């Protein structure tokens, strides 16, 4: 009862910003976005998120649910005096009795907030009273008695669809607060649907919705339900992946400025197991360094020993240590010797360290790593030995590297040669190559050439800097 | 910023950057690495 | 129910248009049943289990046939019926084998990422089982390992009820590939690397790749060319395309601060 | 409700007035820079 | 795939095409798109009878390719069972575009002396008088008299 105050303060912070203050923030503002409570609020559910939200247990049951979804009522200017209500109804958990409204009498509260009286006119106060409540409930998955109201509390955020979808009836913007909090919270929906199986006609759900939100109102709902769509194709069998190579319409502002990044590296992902190694890893590179910040523990770490897997299988890659978490490195044991393997070229240890560490690379789940990663070995050793000597012999670099023939060390330079990395040519009378270093290849024109693009991305970057000075 | 899938997810260290850049080379061995000198 | 859709059931062809008859009975099936809007109540959906069994069976007629556009047809059709929702079905008998048809043809035709949804769609049942496709993607493993005579030591084995028209268009992928990497950067060959690399020691058809490509006999000898590249020095101008460049190049820094 | 959308979506294309705002919040600045 | 499916060269299995269209039509929003030939194919043979259907799932995935002019051309195309729909996404934001270029139109020919006009095609003027009497018979006519500012 002194802890549940702090609940009590960081519940009447949110919705004063909220309720009140995004309500003025949208009877009439937003020339581009001036909902700027919008983005405070998706800070406070970031709040909500490192804290407990507001009563999971907090040393009672079920307070403020039942407290505040009352009388809002947006009327003559003594509104106020409902604030006061909400406020001075707060000496009932310190000094009364608390007593259990939450996750059972919900499904008259969220109907409260409509039957006092016509409240307002605006959607985002009513995704405050569908969202706000509702989504204190969703991150307490023990599957008994919780899970099955989540799963109805989202059916309230599939009618906060509905209301989304057939509110306002053209043309006001409240997408730009609607779609900022639908984003989080349809993660949340794919996240307790797929907590128990994978699902169906919530794929429709979602391509509907990404229809509904294509010209009129295309601000941050394309994006963020693409995710959704890219993740929902990604966890289950891999059959429209060619709806992106058809429908590539996937470029918005970019706005939330890690949504493009996570994005980059789930298609990073997609062009990894389509087939790719250079814009592949240049995506996955450019996700790498669009990494935000530090700022959350170890997350960056189980998804980057998933990202450098396409760097692991170009064979040009180091030990990769400088990522390590100390706390992944109990799971990467098996990762590390998998690195290690990359360095060596043994071929007992190759795959040894596959049968010792299948269930790990069984939880990737992505043996395309390893249907390449032996050809990964052999072009290791082309690559270090074509760079090593100008006129090596087949047979030293085919019997220094076990290959007990002539014929196959010819066909192992032949598709060298198909894959282009060096002149060597075969001095054909049994084999022996004959064959030649590149130095005195080019190097003044040529980098010129590549300076047109240096200085024009340069002043591609002068003007976004411009069009960026052009904010303030 | 968690907002994504994730929510199911120098000593001797730095030095072991160089090593494993040195890990199938030579560990220490330093009789053959001297005795290459008297075979001829 | 039903009784004479059973009628092609187990002599399998004495005809191409008696399978028409067939066919005009599945096309009935098409008007009376529809598999893909049928929801659940899975006793209308035990004729089309039969249907899956005769339609594996009409696959097999897709090869005996050899047309293409029946076999990418009925292969849909069973990429369809590992595809609706109610996937809880009796196991399929030809299930193995569809997946190494599918393959073997997406190996003959040289696809580079319909493979890799391959080895997504099913991939659990590759390494442990399953010779029709653990012997396929080893082999192409082999193929791209740099060996096109595990072909002739893996054909000591793959019949695999009528892959012979794909290991067909396999040899067929391992010539007109010979066709590109016969000299790509080689030196020159000469009779005995013909006789290695290429097969069947001089048909009309190895005569044929030196009187097709533009390439020169020599005397029992071989070149790509008398020079083997076109003699590559571009233009011998470097300079004017990159002052046209120049051109828009200050143009882009004007009109700009 | 067919054109009825099109005239307030280019009222949303008023940030115009904005970034030209700064232009001439500039343009005074500067102005008065010479003039000073 | 759904579309190898149809080498019977009558339209009485692209019928059965079409019934598998309207059944999972958005599942396979990544098949059509290879399918926009065949699709050309149907609405240039006028012995495929189901013409209109074929422009109307044309307008369907060109609608979810993004495409508008050609929706606009197959949304003509799809015949009169097209303006007579309530719905709320696809037929009002396409006869949204149809009579924008209806009034778009009739300023270019309202900027065109006497004639020599682009006509109108056979499937317009079909929500123009019937939405016209919505509009009429709801007793406000500021949409009657809109549509004389938007013509000219």
């Amino acid at each position: 009862p002194p802890p549940p105050p702090a609940p009590q303060d960081v519940e009447m912070k949110e919705e004063a910003a909220t309720g009140g203050g995004s309500t003025g923030e949208a009877d009439g503002k937003t020339a581009a976005a001036a909902a700027e409570h919008s983005q405070r609020e998706l800070d406070t559910v970031t709040l909500e998120d490192i804290k407990e939200h507001v009563k999971q247990l907090e040393k009672a049951v079920s307070g403020k649910e039942p407290r505040f979804v009352l009388r809002a009522l947006r009327m003559l200017p003594s509104t106020s005096r409902r604030l006061n209500h909400y406020v001075l109804y707060k000496a009932v958990q310190g000094f009364f009795t608390s007593n259990n409204a939450t996750r059972d009498f919900l499904l008259p509260f969220l109907e409260e907030p409509m039957d006092t009286e016509a409240d307002l006119q605006f959607r985002p106060r009513t995704g405050k009273a569908a969202s706000t409540p509702l989504l204190p409930e969703v991150e307490a998955y023990l599957q008994l008695l919780v899970v099955i109201f989540m799963m109805n509390s989202k059916r309230y955020k599939e009618a906060q669809k509905i209301s989304d979808d057939l509110m306002q009836k053209i043309s006001t913007q409240n997408r730009r607060a609607l779609d900022l909090v639908a984003a989080k919270c349809y993660y949340y929906h794919a996240r307790v649907y797929e907590f128990l199986d994978k699902l169906d006609v919530v794929r429709s759900f979602l391509h509907a919705r990404l229809r509904t939100a294509t010209l009129r109102h295309d601000a941050d709902g394309q994006a963020t339900l693409l995710n959704l769509l890219l993740r929902n194709y990604l966890h289950y069998s891999l059959y429209d992946q060619a709806e992106k190579l058809v429908s590539k319409s996937v470029f918005p502002e970019q706005a939330n400025n890690n949504e493009w990044a996570r994005y980059l590296y789930y298609t990073g992902r997609i062009k990894a197991i389509q087939l790719e190694y250079s814009e592949a890893r240049r995506t996955m590179t450019n996700a790498l360094r669009k990494a935000p910040q530090h700022t959350a523990v170890g997350f960056k770490q189980t998804v980057h020993k998933l990202l450098i897997v396409v760097e692991l299988l170009l064979g040009e890659i180091p030990d990769r240590l400088q990522f390590r978490q100390p706390s992944l490195k109990r799971s990467l044991m098996p990762y590390f010797l998998l690195t290690q393997a990359v360095r060596t070229g043994n071929l007992a240890k190759f795959n040894q360290v596959l049968d010792q560490f299948g269930e790990k690379f069984q939880a990737d789940g992505t043996y395309t790593l390893i249907i390449r990663l032996r050809h990964n070995v052999i072009k290791t050793g082309v690559r270090m030995i074509s760079l090593s000597y100008s006129r090596i012999s087949l047979a030293d670099i085919a019997q220094k590297l076990q290959l007990d023939s002539p014929e196959d060390a010819e066909f192992i330079v032949a598709k060298a040669i198909r894959d282009g990395v060096i002149e060597a040519s075969i001095n054909h009378e049994k084999g022996y190559v004959q064959s030649k270093e590149m130095i005195d290849i080019y190097s003044t024109r040529e980098p010129q050439l590549a300076f047109h693009q240096r200085i024009s991305f340069c002043l591609d970057i002068h003007n976004m800097s411009v069009k960026a000075m052009r904010f303030p | 910023m968690s907002e994504k899938k994730q929510p199911v997810d120098e000593d001797n260290w730095d030095d072991d950057n160089v090593e494993d850049d040195f890990s199938n080379q030579l560990r220490a061995e330093l009789e053959k690495h001297g005795y290459k000198m008297e075979t001829s | 129910m039903y009784e004479q859709l059973k009628g092609e059931w187990n002599r399998k062809s004495p005809n191409l248009s008696k399978c028409g008859e067939e066919l005009g009975r599945l096309k009935l099936v098409l008007l009376e049943l529809n598999f893909l809007p049928t929801t659940g109540t899975k006793l209308t959906k035990q004729q089309l289990i039969l249907a899956r069994d005769i339609l594996e069976i009409g696959a097999q007629w897709s090869i005996l046939r050899k047309d293409i556009p029946s076999f990418e047809r009925y292969m849909a059709q069973l990429k369809c019926y590992y595809f609706d929702y109610k996937e809880q079905l009796p196991e399929s008998a030809y299930m193995h084998q569809l997946l190494g048809l599918n393959l073997l043809f997406l190996l003959s035709q040289n696809r580079v990422a319909e493979f890799h949804t391959e080895l997504e769609r099913l991939p659990a049942k590759d390494i442990q089982t399953n010779v029709y496709i653990k012997h396929p993607v080893s082999l192409e493993q082999y193929l791209m390992e740099g060996s096109y005579n595990k072909v002739f030591l893996a054909k000591g084995n793959i019949p695999a009820e009528s892959y012979t028209f794909f290991i067909d268009i396999l040899l067929d992928t391992i010539r007109d590939e010979i066709a590109g990497c016969i000299e790509k950067a080689y030196e020159k060959i000469l009779f005995t690397e013909a006789t290695r690399i290429l097969f069947f020691n001089t048909p009309k058809k190895m005569t044929d790749y030196a009187k097709k490509r533009g390439w020169v006999l020599g005397p029992n000898n071989y070149y790509s060319f008398a020079s083997q590249q076109q003699k590559p020095e571009d233009t011998t101008i470097p300079s004017t395309e990159l002052a046209k460049q120049v051109i828009e190049y200050a143009r882009q820094l004007e009109m700009i601060v | 409700y067919l054109s009825k959308i099109e005239e307030l979506q280019l009222i949303v294309n008023d940030k115009s007035q904005n970034l030209r705002r700064l232009q001439a919040q500039r343009n005074e600045l500067n102005a008065k820079v010479r003039l000073l | 795939g759904i579309i190898s499916l149809l080498d019977e060269d009558e339209p009485q299995l692209k019928e059965f095409a079409l019934h598998k269209l309207n059944a999972v039509v958005n599942d396979f929003w990544a098949e059509i798109s290879e399918s926009v030939d065949k699709i050309e194919v149907l609405y240039e043979d006028e012995g495929f009878r189901s013409r209109q259907f074929a422009a109307l799932v044309a307008s369907k995935v060109f609608y979810h390719l993004g495409a508008f002019e050609e929706s606009l051309n197959y949304a003509l195309g799809a015949g009169d069972l097209f303006n007579v729909n309530d719905n709320s996404e696809y037929v009002e934001t396409i006869i949204a575009k149809c009579i924008d270029h209806y009034t778009k139109q009739c300023v270019e020919n309202a900027d065109l002396p006497e004639g020599e006009k682009k006509p109108i095609d056979q499937r317009l003027e079909g929500i123009v008088n019937k939405m016209f009497q919505r509009c009429l018979d709801d007793h406000k006519y500021k949409q009657a008299i809109g549509i004389a500012l938007e013509t000219r």
